[PDB]
RNA sequence: UGGAAAUGCGAAACACUUGCCAGGUGACCCAUCCAUCCUCCCACGGUGAGCUUUCUUUUCACCAUAAUCCACAUCUCCGGCCUUGCUGGGGCUUGGGCCUCUCGACUUCUCGCGUUACUCGGAGCGGGGGCUCAAGAUUGAAAAAUGCAGCUCACCCUACGUACUGUCCUUUGUUGUGAGUUCGGCGCAUUAAAGCAAAAACCUGGGGUG
RNA sequence: UCCCAACUGCAGACCGUACUCAUCACCGCAUCAGGUCCCCAAGCAUCGAAUGCUCUGGUAACAUAGAGAAAGGUACACUCAGGGAAGUCGGCAAAAUAGAUGCGUAAGUUCGCAAGAAGCAUUGGCUCUGAGGGCAAAGUGGGGGUCCACAGGAGGGCCAGUG
RNA sequence: GUUUGUGUGUUUUACCGGCUUAUCUGAAAAGGGGCAACAGAGAACCUGGGAUGAUAUUCCAAAAAGAAAUUGCAUGUGGG
């Protein structure tokens, strides 16, 4: 993953045109951005939530992200009963 | 034991090129992976060499197809391999020697005529 | 600490191995592993290897002149020797 | 203990020197002793001062 | 750089690698290499031939 | 006997498929056995019963 | 050892099939002298070897 | 102000009156009490303090200290005052220690 | 293609050839202690679990992977506009520069020594590279991982949810690496090759033939 | 000149893979106390991969067994009075030897040893003490707290307030 | 019109640069054959997995497994 660092920067990247998919982190302080993208996950990390939100905005409607997110349930199983 | 420890390779042995070194997992556990081949390599020159370089770079035999010229690019001729003075050296000789070389010619060419 | 009265190295023999062989062996310990002179750098730090091979330390320079203590008499004559005769031979 | 004498120049450099063969053919015989010895022998310079 | 060699057969203690220019048109410097009857008599040589494109069969020992 | 390559083309053109992807091994159990993800565009079990595996 | 070539596979392969009874619906049939699976290889008796 | 402190939540238990029919003060008695000593026979300390309230037991101290004193402090006392009945203690937060019934 | 220099760089492009590269590029014993990494134990704190009836601070548990950057501030200049510049760890290597140690001295050491005017030392600089770190960042926490617990349809399901918490830090004692054949051994002297970097080379691009 | 970089897109053979690896999977003909190379290795005592118990792990081992307390044995079982090698080919056997510490140590010797020569002496527990290191700021005074300092905080948030 | 600047023509040619047909030149010995290492020398993955009955640094895919690494080769664009 490799992490990118300026907010500009950051924008062509999300139009990489392969920049596959982008995700939303958020942990206290800070959310980090992180794009997949080939042979990384191009990751900008947003501490910032008032800028956050504007940059969150500006998200092309082409946008793929998910946010980080929590128990999916993996989704095993066994297949009796 | 208390701990352990597993071979995460089926070669076990210690040996010279084989090295491991010791990890906590995020899993937490103690755990070991290879630890690579040593700093052979970039020595200097001169007499059974035996010192090493400067600037450009020191690593090892697999390293070097990999490791790139622009960090491997301080330089004077024949001494992309050397960092000053035995350069300076085998300039200053040259040089030299070969003043007199051409001094002695011309000593001796004043005595034919 | 202690620093045995008569017989430096062979202390690691102890009685082993005999007085006159004690003896022809002092003998070579003195000579083959003591510092010696350096030729053009002039100190003595021309120090054995292997088998007589001397290298300066601190010139660097590696004299081939073999067995226990490098250049013998005779090579020294030797080499006045051939001072001399050939020098005669030029002159 | 000579070292940083020296560069606090309670040692002087001859001085730091002797006791630094000195320390290595040891009659120092403990760290008391050693400090001691130092202001004493400092004393000794004093003396030579103001004897000067 | 471009020359040729010059290491071989151990006699005393140069240091290495040295330039010595040989056959008759070698000067005299010890191990310099000379032919033996044009080597003077009396003079000191070491690993002399004996086949003659041998290279010191002898005296070939220490 | 067959190598990876060989299969994949095979399967592919056979069964109207890509696939993610293969591995495979011979167990001397005698036969090599084929694991084959079957991509997105195709469901293992689905086209089971188009084989009409159960 | 850890590995054993192709060939070595084939030998416990081609023997393991063999180490189990005799086909049964074979030796139902008309005059069937057929005493039993004769050949079966073992192991904690008959190891292959080499 | 500075110190270390937690709140026991001592509910259940106290609710019921489970220290001889009261409201947690012979608890809160019993509990100052144990606490190692010497200066033979006769001799007390004064360093830790107490306060109850309605329906808390909070306990704070200048000094810092172990949260492994509490948790033998209640388990031999329970089993000391017959008092085990259907209670378990857990860390509720870093700093309230809380006693539970279940099923 | 930068800086007196040590020594520089997105790319300063330049491949065959070299009786080409004492070029750790493979390459090498042990050996030494020592130094420290690693790991490791102790223990402090601190959490969380679990223990613990006449007595206690008991027990356990308390984590972070490769993979990658190294741009934070000092200072520039605390942010007008921040623009010189991007200055800035430790602690082993060497080098480099200035001064030039001499009445000798320094000098570094656990070790056997050494050094210095063949330039010490001292300062300042350049770099070498175990290591460790540095705003540590990425990684990374996020169902991370771990432990709980509260609830939950239901909790004897289920799906194993759902929801919640907590999930930490100084600090003691083991070992890679320190590169040599690095302490000794030594009538002993510690494979090789494929395998790599570099050089020299320098023929191209900065050209109208005729 | 276009490939003296970049990024990106697109695809990855082959061959191994379980498990065993030994007081039962190996090898002793044999479900054998024999043998059979390699990695890992806690806590405590302590000289310490010792001895020893132990954690962690693993054993819960199995190795026909029970039932039994006689003869004979065997046992890496003891003990013996007095006595002290008479015994015995023979001190085999067995037994006497100890750590450490301190003290101390004859001949001879190839000088190096011989040497734990010899031989003494000491060794608990308790309860104080001593000696033996690292880590800061040379170092200081006066004046100000009738506040002297700022970006930080609390409380004043029923007033017809303001954001 | 100049001179200059810019853009264009499948212009023309000269000249480079390239690239392939193509033609000539053009290497010597312990090495004129090839094997020989399931530990030397020794070229790309890490951790995690409400993960298997019994396998996995191989099983887990796009999103929550992920994150990697390398090769090969394309492609456009970028540097050009």
């Amino acid at each position: 993953p490799r992490e990118i660092k300026n907010l500009k920067e950051f924008l062509a990247i999300c139009s990489r045109k392969d920049a596959r998919c982008v995700k939303v982190k958020h942990n206290p302080k800070v959310t980090k951005f992180k794009v997949r993208c080939s042979r990384h996950l191009y990751t900008l990390v947003m501490a910032d939530k008032k800028k956050a939100d504007k940059i969150e905005r500006s998200i092309h409607p082409s946008v793929k992200k998910i946010t980080v997110t929590s128990r999916s349930h993996a989704n095993k199983n066994t297949p009796s009963k | 034991s208390c701990p352990r420890v597993q071979y995460r390779r089926r070669m076990h042995y210690a040996t010279r090129g084989n090295r491991m070194r010791l990890v906590r997992t995020p899993g937490n556990r103690l755990v070991m992976q290879k630890r690579g081949k040593r700093s052979q390599g970039p020595h200097t020159p001169w007499v059974l060499g035996h010192k090493r370089l400067a600037g450009t770079k020191a690593l090892r035999h697999t390293k070097a197809r990999l490791a790139p010229r622009h960090q491997k690019t301080t330089s004077r001729p024949y001494g992309g391999v050397l960092s000053h003075e035995q350069v300076r050296d085998r300039i200053v000789r040259a040089f030299l020697i070969e003043e007199q070389r051409i001094v002695k010619r011309a000593l001796k060419a004043h005595a034919k005529v | 600490a202690k620093r045995t009265v008569k017989m430096g190295v062979m202390g690691r023999y102890g009685a082993r191995y005999g007085s006159n062989p004690r003896k022809r062996a002092k003998k070579l310990e003195v000579s083959q592993h003591a510092k010696h002179f350096c030729s053009f750098c002039g100190k003595f730090a021309f120090r054995r290897k292997a088998v007589g091979i001397w290298r300066c330390d601190g010139c660097s320079k590696t004299v081939a002149g073999g067995a226990y203590t490098l250049s013998t008499p005779n090579n020294t004559t030797v080499r006045s020797t051939v001072r001399r005769l050939r020098e005669l031979k030029q002159s | 203990l000579l070292r940083k004498y020296r560069e606090e120049k309670k040692i002087d450099r001859h001085i730091y020197r002797e006791l630094y063969m000195k320390a290595k053919g040891n009659v120092f015989r403990n760290k008391r002793n050693l400090m001691e010895h130092i202001h004493k022998v400092k004393n000794e310079k004093k003396k030579a001062r103001q004897l000067a | 750089y471009r020359r040729v060699k010059e290491l071989m057969v151990a006699p005393e203690g140069m240091f290495t690698g040295q330039s010595m220019l040989c056959g008759v048109k070698a000067p005299l410097a010890i191990g310099n290499v000379l032919p033996l009857g044009q080597i003077t008599e009396g003079c000191i040589v070491c690993n002399v031939e004996a086949k003659v494109g041998d290279r010191g069969t002898l005296a070939r020992a220490s | 006997r067959a190598n990876k390559t060989e299969i994949k083309k095979a399967i592919r053109k056979l069964y109207q498929v890509k696939t993610v992807k293969v591995n495979t091994l011979i167990r001397p159990d005698g036969l090599k056995k084929a694991y084959i993800r079957l991509s997105a565009s195709y469901d293992a079990l689905d086209t089971a019963n188009k084989m009409g595996l159960v | 050892g850890r590995f054993k070539p192709l060939a070595i596979k084939k030998k416990y392969a081609k023997k393991l099939k063999q180490n189990r009874p005799v086909p049964y619906w074979i030796r139902l049939r008309t005059g069937n002298r057929i005493k039993w699976n004769e050949k079966r290889r073992h192991w904690r008796r008959t190891k292959l070897h080499y | 102000k500075g110190k270390k402190v937690f709140k026991i939540d001592c509910s259940i238990p106290a609710s019921d009156g489970i220290f001889s029919d009261d409201i947690l003060s012979n608890f809160q008695q019993y509990f100052q009490d144990n606490v190692k000593l010497n200066g033979r026979k006769g001799k007390l300390t004064s360093k830790v303090r107490v306060n109850m309230r309605e329906n808390t037991l909070s306990i704070t101290t200048t000094m810092a200290y172990r949260k492994k004193y509490f948790k033998y402090l209640t388990k031999k006392f329970l089993k000391k005052k017959d008092l085990r009945d259907w209670i378990r203690i857990l860390a509720k937060g870093k700093d309230t220690y809380q006693l539970k019934y279940f099923n």
